[PDB]
RNA sequence: AGGAGGUAAAAAUGUUCA
RNA sequence: GCUUGAGUCUCGUAGAGGGGGGUAGAAUUCCAGGUGUAGCGGUGAAAUGCGUAGAGAUCUGGAGGAAUACCGGUGGCGAAGGCGGCCCCCUGGACGAAGACUGACGCUCAGGUGCGAAAGCGUGGGGAGCAAACAGGAUUAGAUACCCUGGUAGUCCACGCCGUAAACGAUGUCGACUUGGAGGUUGUGCCCUUGAGGCGUGGCUUCCGGAGCUAACGCGUUAAGUCGACCGCCUGGGGAGUACGGCCGCAAGGUUAAAACUCAAAUGAAUUGACGGGGGCCCGCACAAGCGGUGGAGCAUGUGGUUUAAUUCGAUGCAACGCG
């Protein structure tokens, strides 16, 4: 806001091991306020991601995650005349965040029959870093590289 | 800060490129009275100076020749 | 206007072109003629500069800082 | 080829561009690349990194000459001036001198009243 | 404390009277 | 007749004061040649334009015209307009110094005469840059404007004309007197130059302010203060600084200068607000960052419109429209 520089809250890592990485990815995914429903298609997700991949559940995550990982975005700052884009730089808790939200959008694509099963084929396919979760970081970079004249 | 021949008294001549050099930056421009402390009436002596120095070529019109 | 420092420089540190000219002439003879403006902008230059020196030795007042 | 060992950097860096030319002692020119020519129209031409790539693509296009050191001769206003001649000695270039070779006049013509 | 470089393409009109 | 008015002589001082003739460097454009290669230029963006016939960039040389960076400063000089690279020649004025000299020759001044920015005009030159007009490209609802690419007169020189400007400290000229402060600039006297000086005595000038004055703002020893001398000018707004006539002008016009008619206001300064595509600071799901929706469908429901014998009446920017 203006004033508020008020701290985030702390959430309570998922019911399988501690990794808040995870438990964050399910409030993204989550709609309408069903969370049980939503840690059981990540949990199903995960383990067809694990029997296809032959790596570990949580490791088969990060290895699919810095693949969709940006370093730079597009901010909007003018300069008095044309608000041009300007290239900036990203916070760490914005870095991992930005990028779950980009692989679980991308199950809403690709209507294959679940979306359990949809976001482990996103997850498999952003391993080999070749899907279209992935095609939104390298666009971004596309204008963010190739308009990096404003510093 | 500093003065000059207000209180010892003499003129300025243009062939005295000894001093007229310490008057002008070594871009060949003159330099203000402000920085130099200066006298009003001297500063106009001294830049009728310069200009017949430059003429005579025994100063830079510009450092880049 | 020649920096070269010659030996351990490696880098530009050339502050001669930040005082001298290089800035304010050239974006001075960029553009608009005027024949007239540079003289309300002369006394305009000092009308700021003496009203400011003026409230200089009249800062005085208290302020409680 | 004809293999030069020294030469200077021309940098033209006005307003709008910032044309760089690498010439040899003598004057005559041997490459040069501009803001312009590696892309970045527009709004993006009239900007120091806009500058720093001329550079870059002027460092090379020269290499069939092998200069080992230069100096550099900046002249006009412009975005670059500073932010070229970086990348010009980063690139691997030797600079033994900078100067500075601004053309301004002593009251010669009438400059433009343009730009209302 | 002392001086400079940089910061907005386009947006017309509003019945008379109280 | 006398001297404090005014003027003259002797010696110096500072100065873009004025006229004429030469001269210098930077830079812009152009011309020729060498190197070299896809852009250059321009703008908010873009296009016209320039370029593969090889531009731009860069280097050497040459030809021109205009203006004189730094110095340069609310500095200086001039009646005002106005005037600045440097050099020489002709020449005006102001100011100080210690004395002599003339002895009211002084002040103002209708008519009259002269000078009088810029633009403009006539004759002959010159023409780089800039640039009315004009052209094209854009912007835009339109754009014969703002912006961009070009570009004629003009801008410059000699000789004549015009005689007008917010020709403005908006303040007529001359003289006298009336508390101070802080600076600049230009002479001079005295004391120890005993060290970047100190105290006086004049010219000019900038800013701040007391008394007083003023409608107020402000002016304030260069007064809009206190008086005297002379001249010009004003008499509500509009009509109108126009018409008619005269004088001047090559012309454009200038100058002198009404009336009818029409309004009951026009106007000045200052005050409180509101306002600004003014400045500064700050706040709100205002934006931003996200989540979920409306508008597309069907339907519940309210409104308008139309129909109807009647579709009761009210609410109808935000702040009416599942409202009474």
């Amino acid at each position: 806001p203006r004033r508020r520089v008020i701290g985030q809250r702390k959430i309570l890592p998922d019911p399988k091991f501690g990794s808040e990485l995870l438990a964050k990815f399910v409030n993204i995914l989550m709609v309408d306020g069903k969370k049980s429903t939503a840690e059981s298609i990540v949990y199903s997700a995960l383990e067809t991601l694990a029997q296809r991949s032959g790596k570990s559940e949580l490791e088969a995550f990060e290895v699919a995650l810095e693949n969709v990982r940006p370093t730079v975005e597009v901010k909007s700052r003018r300069v008095g005349g044309s608000t041009y884009q300007v290239p900036v730089e990203v916070r760490p808790v914005r870095r991992n965040a930005l990028a779950m939200r980009w692989i679980v959008e991308a199950a809403r694509k690709r209507g294959d029959k679940s979306m359990a099963l949809r976001l482990a084929n996103e997850l498999s396919d952003a391993a080999e870093n070749k899907g279209t979760a992935v095609k939104k970081r390298e666009d971004v970079h596309r204008m963010a590289e190739a308009n990096k004249a404003f510093a | 800060f500093c003065r000059f021949t207000a209180e010892g008294v003499q003129e300025i001549d243009y062939k005295d490129i000894a001093t007229l050099k310490n008057y002008i930056t070594e871009s060949g421009k003159i330099v203000p009275s402000r920085i130099t402390g200066t006298r009003a009436k001297y500063q106009r002596q001294l830049a009728r100076a310069i200009k017949r120095a430059r003429y005579l070529s025994l100063l830079p019109y510009t450092d880049r020749h | 206007i020649k920096v070269r420092e010659n030996e351990p420089f490696d880098v530009a540190l050339r502050r001669f072109k930040r005082s001298c000219e290089k800035a304010g002439v050239l974006a001075e003879v960029r553009r608009r003629e005027f024949y007239e403006k540079p003289t309300t902008e002369r006394k305009r230059a000092k009308a700021s500069a003496v009203k400011r020196h003026a409230k200089k030795l009249a800062r005085e007042n208290a302020r409680r800082t | 080829r004809k293999q030069v060992s020294d030469g200077v950097a021309h940098i033209h860096a006005s307003f709008n561009n910032t044309i760089v030319t690498i010439t040899d002692r003598q004057g005559n020119a041997l490459g040069w690349a501009t803001a312009g020519g590696s892309g970045f129209r527009g709004s993006r031409k009239s900007t120091p990194f806009a500058a720093q790539v001329a550079a870059e693509r002027c460092a090379d296009a020269v290499k069939e000459y092998g200069i080992k050191n230069l100096e550099v001769m900046v002249k006009g206003p412009g975005p670059g001036r500073e932010s070229t001649i970086r990348a010009l000695n980063a690139a691997g270039f030797r600079i033994t001198n900078i100067t500075d070779v601004t053309p301004i006049p002593h009251n010669g013509c009438r400059p433009p009243k343009k730009r209302r």
